[PDB]
C-alpha cells in the first residue's frame, strides 16, 4: 500500500545520494 | 560467491554482537542453520561492509527509523510485505540501491532484537522476509564479480 511504496522512494532516493558519494 | 542472504544474514548477526549483550535472537540462529550459512560474521568483508552500512544508517538515521515503524505498524503479513518494498526499490540496478536496502535490512534486525518486547514472531517473520526478498540481487551481484569484488575493489 501507501507504506511500501513511500519506502521504496525514500531508499532509492538514499541510493542515488550514495552513488554521488 | 557468498549469496546475498548469507551475507545480510552474516551482517546481522555481526551487528547484534556489537549491540546490546551480544546474544544472538533464535530466529538469527535458524537462518544461519537453514541457510547453509558459509560466510563467517567476523569475515573482514562482512566486517568491511557493516561500517559502509551502518554510516548510511546514521546519515539517514531518522528516515530508516521513520520508515521502518510505518512498515511493521501497517503490515498484516510481514515476510510478505518486505518483498513487496523490495520489488519497489529495484523497478531495474545501482551499488546505493543495493547498499541502501541492505543497510535499512540490517536496521530493521537491529531495532526488532534490541526490544525485547518484540514478539517472536515479529523478529521471526521479518528476518525469513527480509533475507529471502534479498535473494534477488545474486543475479546482479554474481555479473559485478561478487560482494568481495565490490567492496575489495569498488
Ligand atoms: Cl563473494
Ligand atoms: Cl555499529
Ligand atoms: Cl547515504
Ligand atoms: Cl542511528
Ligand atoms: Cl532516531
Ligand atoms: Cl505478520
Ligand atoms: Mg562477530
Ligand atoms: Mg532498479
Ligand atoms: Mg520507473
Ligand atoms: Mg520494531
Ligand atoms: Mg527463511
Ligand atoms: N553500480
Amino acid at each position: 500500500e501507501q507504506w511500501a511504496r513511500e519506502i521504496g522512494a525514500q531508499l532509492r532516493r538514499m541510493a542515488d545520494d550514495l552513488n554521488a558519494q | 560467491a557468498y549469496s546475498t542472504r548469507e551475507i545480510l544474514l552474516a551482517l546481522c548477526i555481526r551487528d547484534s554482537r556489537v549491540h546490546g549483550n551480544g546474544t544472538l535472537h533464535p530466529v538469527l540462529e535458524l537462518a544461519a542453520r537453514e541457510t547453509p550459512l558459509r560466510l563467517s560474521p567476523e569475515d573482514t568483508v562482512v566486517l568491511r561492509y557493516h561500517v559502509l552500512l551502518e554510516e548510511i544508517i546514521e546519515r539517514n538515521s531518522e528516515t530508516f527509523t521513520e520508515t521502518w515503524n510505518r512498515f511493521i505498524t501497517h503490515t498484516e503479513h510481514v515476510d510478505l510485505d518486505f518483498n513487496s518494498v523490495f520489488l519497489e526499490i529495484f523497478h531495474r540496478p545501482s551499488l546505493g540501491r543495493a547498499l541502501a536496502w541492505m543497510a535499512w535490512c540490517m536496521h530493521a534486525c537491529r531495532t526488532l532484537c534490541c526490544n525485547q518486547s518484540t514478539p517472536y514472531y515479529v523478529v521471526d517473520l521479518s528476518v525469513r522476509g527480509m533475507l529471502e526478498a534479498s535473494e534477488g540481487l545474486d543475479g546482479w551481484i554474481h555479473q559485478q564479480g561478487g560482494w568481495s569484488t565490490l567492496i575489495e575493489d569498488n
